[PDB]
């Protein structure tokens, strides 16, 4: 991927998370499970759907009416005719295959570029009150109960609050 | 010790999707941009129903040819449906002049009534009764196109015909009539009795002399005389003069027409069926709004772009690998 | 203690883009694609000026008809400005054969001067003084097209017309003539006195004959007659013979043509206004490099892609919420 | 953002810096203040020029005179001039939304990149030196005065010259 | 104090390519997407020859102008090949009526033969033998077109031809004949007896009669005189029918034709190069994989799209700076 | 570059590596050398030879026969031909010239992020066992010997094996 976020680091998805496009999956003491991130699973909805909405939308369409109306001494007039349809035609076929496969592109990006930024926000949060595994987990320092990761999730992570007993763990565990 | 992961969205889905630099990438979900279905039936165009002429050719509509079925009036109608090869045409062997310009000009049309323009009792110096060929059968028997009249010497005279008709209608009048071209002399004399003869039409634009060919032709149905037919649009208060020394199939009943928009004739052996649509193809109707199609390039109304493609699949969701 | 900070410039601009995924992004800085702005005003063309004909059709203008204004030695244009609906076409009813290839061919000349070809004086045994209409006024008195003269029997006699103009000019040759078509017998025998009659004309590539169709015909102008015309390039060192019997509208006045490119009538209500441009509309001219426009689709000139659009903003700045 | 920078951790646009499109702002003893990046925003003003210079030097235009020549006998041509014509207005509107579009996206999306570079940049000079905050700003461990900023941005930061009085800092700053 | 680097690839090359944002950017390695080369020959087109005319005139050739080579029939081919402006086109001067759309249905064709339909020495009551023109010279001789007959009067008669000739062929039958228009009544009197003159022609379509006009002319090879050709396509088991006063150019070699495809002419000067090709432009063939060329508007076959550009590079390889 | 790397902290390309497009240079006690990283490197060809292919492949092609059929007194329909072919020149131009910009610039993109994301799988396999340059470099804290070096680009470097002795040297040079 251009953000080595979906099929570099992260290799893999969860069956388990389906309540959304990109989320969470945590292990702790009172139990492990997922949770999805509404905001930047919305925000792609949004996105994706206007996308799509927008290649459809932006077509204009007019009444004609298609004709065959020459006779056997018009044949000239007729192959004009011929060869404006098929120009049409060309022109229409490959600007379709091509706007299809360069948007698809544009959004596998941009689902890889979503995923990257949720592991970055997470990443900036913690610090060293974890370790990065590198296949976007993080091991906790800590201990992290259920309210503790909401509060990963949430953007609401107090990390001076558990800073030391990290610290300890750490340079404990970094024993 | 405790962990935190990010991670994706996956499930079972097995839709695919192509890529600039690759392809066949499963994909959690995705969208077709691509219209491929049609309702395999002929269908109103915005609310109005089209002319459908089943084994008859406009022509064959239009004169009133005997076995064409009897003129339902329908006033007004979207656009037109001819089969391929419509077994009722002209009747007597001939031609129509400018035939296409005229199918153009009828293909859609916001008001048309069949109007008496010219009784057939009123030709007392001609007989208007045995203008009829087998070519042209109908209740049983020999006839002849019912909107036009062919007429044929009273006793054996042919007096000049000068006749006129002002469209006191408040709308345009297609007329129509045609000229008769015969074997040789003697069935020239046998018809009509003058050897040498015309038939002329004028109008506020319309300056025409029209002189019968003799020559020897091929049998159509048995016959080798044609019938050749011509037609105009008659302004209101304005009036068409006939003048004429024989073979002259002068009209009968004539057309009041409102044109607003024009369309096309679709060629299609498909029946009615009762439904409506934006765009209609001779193998069905569109329910549109994907930007493209791939049924059939001949299509009528507000259309997608027609497009040389099987599958348009836009990815939405992301890849789902196993 | 000490920061050091990286980030991006903002502003107050409130220049609005839209994205392939997102709406109505307000940003730093942007450039408009698409030329809305006309001048409103009918300029020279590459730096010629167009042929504008006033209240006058092409036909009116060529047949100098008395109430167009008194011929504008233009020797040189690059396209044709008329009216939607002139008020001064053919004074006298009728019609111009193949009229529109006559428009095309005229519609980007190079050089153009009128000459006389056969002068009025010279119609010695047949009148030109008395072929004058109420239909064709010149200030309050009857007259007739100035570049073509109708011929009228002399005493009570017309005799044959032999009459044949070789162009030792050095350019193509636009030449007109005509042919009036009456209501009855009685009135081709007043004006000319033969009632059988033809006109011939014959050139290296022309070989034409004409007879004129009495019709009973809806007045125009109070008038039932037709004048019908018609025209030729003669090419340099050719001659073109007329021959005729009466009902000949004679050339006086022909036209030495050069023509090196082509363009089209543009049908406008607006004036000159001595300018110039690469690009006319019927609206206006438009001062152009933009690669798109929605003006108006009838232009003349090198001109950008027209387009159904009302913006189409490029960003060049960024993302500027503030 | 692809770059997760210009709306992401650099969380808003500086009214302060109107000389550039990136730079930086500093606050020390002797005062705080904005400074542009001169190379970096150059660089993107040639770029983003020459995307819409190219977008509009591209088109080919030719003399084409347009045109009702067609009379009442010839309404079939008539038509397919108008079929033609509105197959040409629909290509090109089509087109020339949809390119917009996509290459306005690509242009919020160089903005992006670019201010995520000049980041790195710093980012990669300083290194312990400062503590990254997580909005686009470095917290200086040591003392830099404006001779000192001067050669951040100018890339001639000695980063060994100050590494000590840091790492002292740094320490005291824990325990 | 080992070391780990990572880097890219680089060559000598300068290969240069331009992008959205920036221009000549040294690359490692491109590909050209646009053709830009032609062998400048004139080839088979998908294995078929194209008949090539030389400084014959299709025209010239169907008729059998004297003066065009003779040659060994071909049976088929692809497209045909004139040259701008050829030298043998109609020896006697004159016209063919729908002449480009005959053209056009000749462009390609699956079987041609050309089988005699009516012998000369079959004009027993007229001559076949004088109609013999200096325009139309063979060996230093007064001679005609090949494939149709001028026939004259015998003595000093001319009684009416009436002939026909029914299509016992598999195949369609192209049929050409004409008439010729005198310069006046004497020289119509000399060849012909009769005065007032005509040709019929009748087919199951055709319902022909042409009237000579005569009309003054200019000189066109010294002759005033001009010959006018029709022709139509006579299905298998239908009959034509010729009846003619007079002025009559009676066929009497026609073509078995068998029609499948279109193309068009090819204006070029080139010669046949004995190779083949899917698609061929008038400077030479087109050896194409490429998706867009430059070399010219006017091609036949399976040709990529003709565009306005010298260079179409991709990018394939890396940035290459020194 | 979008994305720093190609003409931004890795200023420049190694003639020396001919076997790929990305990997690896290295000085050890043992030798200097190139590598190439041939799973980014054919991952990437794979992805332009499609893009090549693909802007090949979607054209249409059909039989046309063009024509100049028509004679002097059909100049208006002649007219009708040769704006619809003018239209179509200039339609497949501007859109062939513009498509091969667009996509030559996500081409070079796409190598620059191919590269920069080669960087950070290194970067992040090393850590603080060595320091980053700021030229596309790392030196190593450690001693690291070809094995040891084939192990990090193999994506199979073993960071605790040698922390210690990096963490030794590391404190060292800091005065
Ligand atoms: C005097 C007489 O009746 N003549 C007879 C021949 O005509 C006839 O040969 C047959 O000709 C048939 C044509 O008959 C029609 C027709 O269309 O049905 C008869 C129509 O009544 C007549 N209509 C009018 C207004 O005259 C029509 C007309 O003359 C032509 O269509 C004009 O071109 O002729 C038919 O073609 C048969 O195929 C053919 O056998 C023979 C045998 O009956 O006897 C004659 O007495
Ligand atoms: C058709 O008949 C109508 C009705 O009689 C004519 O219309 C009138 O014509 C007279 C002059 O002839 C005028 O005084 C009336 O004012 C006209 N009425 C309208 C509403 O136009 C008409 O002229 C006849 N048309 C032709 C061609 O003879
Ligand atoms: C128009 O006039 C010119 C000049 O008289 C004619 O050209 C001459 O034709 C004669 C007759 O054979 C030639 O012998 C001369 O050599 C020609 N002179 C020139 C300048 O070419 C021309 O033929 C006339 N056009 C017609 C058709 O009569
Ligand atoms: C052309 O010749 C054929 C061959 O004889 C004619 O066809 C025959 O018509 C007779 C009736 O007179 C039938 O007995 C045969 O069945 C016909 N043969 C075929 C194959 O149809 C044909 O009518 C002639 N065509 C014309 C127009 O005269
Ligand atoms: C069949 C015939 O009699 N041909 C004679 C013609 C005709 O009188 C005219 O061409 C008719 O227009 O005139 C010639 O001068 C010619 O063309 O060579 C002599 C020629 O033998
Ligand atoms: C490519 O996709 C089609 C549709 O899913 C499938 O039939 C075909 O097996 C695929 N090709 C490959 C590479 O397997």
């Amino acid at each position: 991927g251009l953000f080595g976020a979906i099929a570099g680091f992260i290799e893999g998805g969860w069956q388990g998370m389906v309540d959304g496009w990109y989320g969470y999956h945590h292990s702790n003491e009172q139990g492990s499970g997922y949770a999805a991130d509404k905001e930047s699973t919305q925000k792609a909805i949004d996105g994706v759907t206007n996308k799509v909405n927008s290649i459809i939308d932006k077509m204009n369409t007019q009444f004609e009416a298609v004709g065959r109306e020459f006779n056997n001494l018009e044949r000239r007039i007729e192959n004009l005719n011929k060869k404006m349809e098929d120009g049409f035609l060309d022109v229409w076929t490959y600007n379709a295959e091509l706007l299809v496969l360069m948007e698809n592109e544009r959004t596998l990006d941009f689902h890889d570029s979503n995923v990257k930024n949720l592991y970055d926000k997470v990443r900036l949060q913690l610090r060293d009150n974890a370790k990065e595994l590198g296949n976007g987990c993080f091991e906790f320092y800590h201990k992290c109960d259920n309210e503790c990761m909401e509060s990963v999730r949430n953007g609401t992570y107090d990390y001076p609050q558990y800073s030391e007993e990290a610290r300890l763990k750490r340079e404990e565990i970094s024993g | 010790q405790d962990q935190i992961c990010i991670g994706y969205h996956a499930n079972n889905s097995t839709e695919q999707v192509d890529t600039i630099m690759e392809k066949n990438v499963t994909v959690t979900h995705a969208q077709d941009i691509l219209e491929k279905k049609h309702n395999g039936k002929l269908c109103d165009l915005d609310g109005v129903k089209p002319l459908i002429l089943r084994d008859c050719s406009v022509a064959g509509w239009l004169l009133g040819n005997p076995m064409c079925d009897e003129f339902i009036n329908v006033p007004e109608w979207s656009y037109i449906v001819e089969k391929a090869n419509p077994v009722n045409d002209l009747c007597y062997p001939g031609d129509f002049n400018d035939y296409e310009e005229l199918k153009h000009l009828l293909s859609r049309i916001n008001h048309f009534e069949k109007i008496q323009i010219i009784p057939k009792s009123s030709w007392s110096s001609h007989e208007a009764s045995l203008g009829v060929s087998s070519a042209c059968p109908y209740q049983g028997k020999s006839s002849f196109f019912r909107n036009v009249v062919w007429l044929i010497k009273k006793d054996s005279t042919y007096p000049t015909i000068k006749r006129s008709y002002n469209n006191t209608n408040q709308e345009d009048l297609l007329v129509l009539w045609g000229i008769h071209h015969p074997n040789d002399a003697a069935e020239q004399t046998k018809l009509y009795q003058n050897p040498t003869t015309y038939i002329s039409v004028g109008t506020s634009t319309l300056n025409q002399r029209l002189v019968p060919r003799i020559a020897t032709r091929s049998k159509v149905k048995g016959l080798s005389g044609r019938m050749e037919f011509f037609w105009t649009i008659l302004k209101p208060n304005d009036a068409i003069n006939f003048e004429s020394n024989g073979n002259f199939i002068a009209p009968e009943y004539a057309y009041k027409i409102v044109k607003k928009g024009d369309s096309t004739i679709m060629k299609s052996e498909l029946e009615y069926g009762n439904c409506n649509t934006k765009c209609q193809t001779p193998m069905g109707a569109i329910n549109s709004s994907m930007p493209f199609h791939n049924i059939h390039p001949l299509t009528i109304g507000e259309c997608p772009k027609y497009v040389k493609s099987n599958r348009l699949v836009l990815a939405i969701g992301l890849r789902n690998s196993p």
